[PDB]
RNA sequence: AGUAGUAACAAGAGGG
RNA sequence: UAUACCUCUGCU
């Protein structure tokens, strides 16, 4: 639903979400099946991916800022949620 | 899968549940991470419980404009069209 | 080739007078209407417009 | 072909490349980058 | 010979000879019929089996992958906006930013048909909202002199006046 | 005056 | 009203 999906997910995924969606010509007002769908599946791409990096060794790490910092990269890229080209 | 055979794509499926099946079950992603997706994905499925085409017409103005150009004996577009 | 021995044929060099003036818009709607026949009404009425703002059309 | 803020796309673009330029190919000027990144996208 | 009619929404005398009299002097004439251009197209059609199917299906391609940008092409434009001649790009986008700042922004999607349906919405709108630009002259002091500047002035538009805009065409003398 | 030819040039605009 | 100057323009 577009209240549950807009009251249980954040800003950044609801409007990457209403972005990536504006493309075949459906909304979240009809087809709010494939909405939530496409917000469940960038809130994964974005639980995946965060705070996660790798250390100037060789080692995977884990981490609570996230803010990388010179001494650290991201680990996973977030490829889904960007535009298509 | 059958689908994307051929290219050697890492595949992670999830589900509602709490169920999981990634490629060869490798989870390259740690223990953690992954329990606190399946997490969010049981809230998820929790909280929703407890909760083609191509057109175009001619507005007003412009069809009694077209009602307005046809010859004379036609009364509509749609007439004329018709006709 | 399409003829016979037995025929004549003329050629006439052609202009014809006052082209634009003796044109009409109204002829150009039927024309794109029947050139679409069968066709979906959205791109029927969509080609239909031209020849319809031409009819209505005003002059600087 | 493209919608979207001509700006979002230069962005986009200006990380991956400031990263894979040195990821595959220094991570101060990495970070540099990363901070003008988004040091601009922090003005509206 | 033809009839005449007040239009409704211009009041303009249009005159429509079609399927008017016939004439009776080789005098340049009008009047045409279109019970005989249909069976003349009609015979085409026949001449020519399935030539109008895939002429339209062409067509059809070609308008759901036309973008906006096949506009910004081709010769100068009579641009409503400045009642003067423009090149295409610009003539076009001062449509656009007009549209933009009134209602209209289907456009956006990027993609010609859309940008098309909006003039057919625009023709709704009865107050269309345009900017003017004109020449002011302010007052400079030197270590005291005039200056001229260039000021804007927005202005709506009736009806009456965009419906004649849009359906104005520009004429010159061809040298 | 002259150019020119179905209407223009023979400077235009500004410091008014 | 006149006379000198000064600036912009030469397909817009």
């Amino acid at each position: 639903m577009e209240n549950f999906v807009r009251t249980n997910f954040n800003p950044m995924i609801l409007e990457r979400a209403e972005k990536t969606m504006k493309e075949y010509g459906e909304n979240p007002q009809n087809e709010g099946n494939k909405f939530a769908a496409i917000s469940t599946h960038m809130e994964v791409c974005f639980m995946y991916s965060d705070f996660h990096f790798i250390d100037l060794e060789g080692n995977t790490i884990v981490k609570e800022n996230d803010d990388d910092n010179a001494m650290l990269k991201h680990r996973f890229e977030i490829i889904e949620g960007q535009e298509r080209n | 899968a059958s689908k994307l055979k051929g290219e050697n794509v890492y595949i992670h499926i999830f589900s509602f549940d709490g169920e999981e099946m990634a490629t060869d079950d490798e989870y390259i992603l740690d223990e953690e991470s992954r329990a606190r997706i399946k997490t969010r994905l049981f809230v998820l499925r929790q909280e929703l419980a407890t909760a083609l085409e191509e057109e175009f017409s001619y507005p007003p103005t412009f069809q009694r404009l077209a009602n307005q150009s046809l010859p004379p004996s036609f009364k509509d577009y749609h007439q004329f069209k018709a006709y | 080739a399409k003829s016979t021995d037995e025929e004549l044929s003329y050629t006439i060099t052609g202009d014809n007078t006052k082209w634009n003036e003796n044109q009409n818009p109204r002829i150009f709607l039927a024309m794109v209407l029947r050139i679409t026949a069968g066709q979906p009404e959205w791109f029927r009425d969509l080609l239909a417009v031209a020849p319809i703002m031409f009819s209505n059309k005003v002059a600087r | 072909i493209g919608m979207a803020s001509m700006l979002d796309a230069m962005l986009s673009r200006a990380r991956i490349d400031a990263r894979i330029d040195l990821e595959s190919g220094s991570s101060q000027d990495f970070s540099e980058i990363t901070n003008t990144c988004k040091a601009i996208e922090a003005l509206k | 010979r033809g009839i005449w009619k007040t239009n409704s929404e211009t009041g303009a005398q249009q005159l429509n000879p079609i399927d008017g009299p016939l004439p009776e002097d080789n005098e340049p004439s009008g009047y045409a019929q279109t019970d005989c251009v249909l069976e003349l197209i009609e015979g085409l059609d026949r001449s020519h089996p399935g030539l109008f199917e895939t002429a339209c299906q062409e067509t059809i391609d070609a308008i759901q992958q036309t973008r906006v940008d096949k506009l910004t092409q081709g010769r100068q434009t009579y641009d409503w906006t400045l009642n003067r001649n423009q090149p295409a790009a610009t003539a076009l986008a001062n449509t656009i930013e007009v549209f933009r700042k009134n209602g209209y922004k289907l456009n956006e999607s990027g993609r010609l048909i859309d940008f098309l349906k909006d003039v057919l919405l625009s023709f709704e709108n009865d107050s269309m909202e345009v900017t003017t630009h004109f020449q002011k002259k302010k007052r400079i002091r030197d270590n005291m002199i005039t200056q001229r500047t260039i000021g804007k002035k927005r202005v709506k538009l009736t009806k009456k006046n965009y419906l004649i805009r849009a359906l104005t065409l520009n004429t010159m003398t061809k040298d």
